[PDB]
């Protein structure tokens, strides 16, 4: 849900230790600068994309 | 001085199918590692 002047938190999963990715809100696009760290297990007992 | 001649009767204690209680074993000693998985069993019984 939007309004006019504010934020909004999106919780993202990703593979590559340097993210930069394209978000389409609604009709427009934003770009995301991440720098992702690796996880302590590896090993996971859940299969993903 | 007889061929087939018979007579037939009914018997008791026919078979039918019925359930069996069971029980379920327990958990295990679960420990994760590399790409492998490590099990402590700990078998009352027979288990497999």
């Amino acid at each position: 849900e939007v309004e006019g002047n504010s934020q909004l938190q999106i919780s993202f999963s990703t593979a590559l230790a340097s993210a930069e990715f394209r978000v389409q809100v609604c009709s427009t696009q934003v770009h995301c600068a991440a720098e992702c760290h690796p996880p302590k297990d590896h090993i996971v007992n859940y299969p993903a994309s | 001085e007889l061929g087939d001649r018979k007579g037939k009767i009914h018997i008791p204690f026919p078979l039918a199918n019925v359930t069996c209680r069971v029980p379920k074993a327990r958990n295990p000693t679960v420990t994760y590692g590399k790409n492998q998985v490590i099990m402590l069993l700990y078998p009352d019984h027979p288990t497999l």
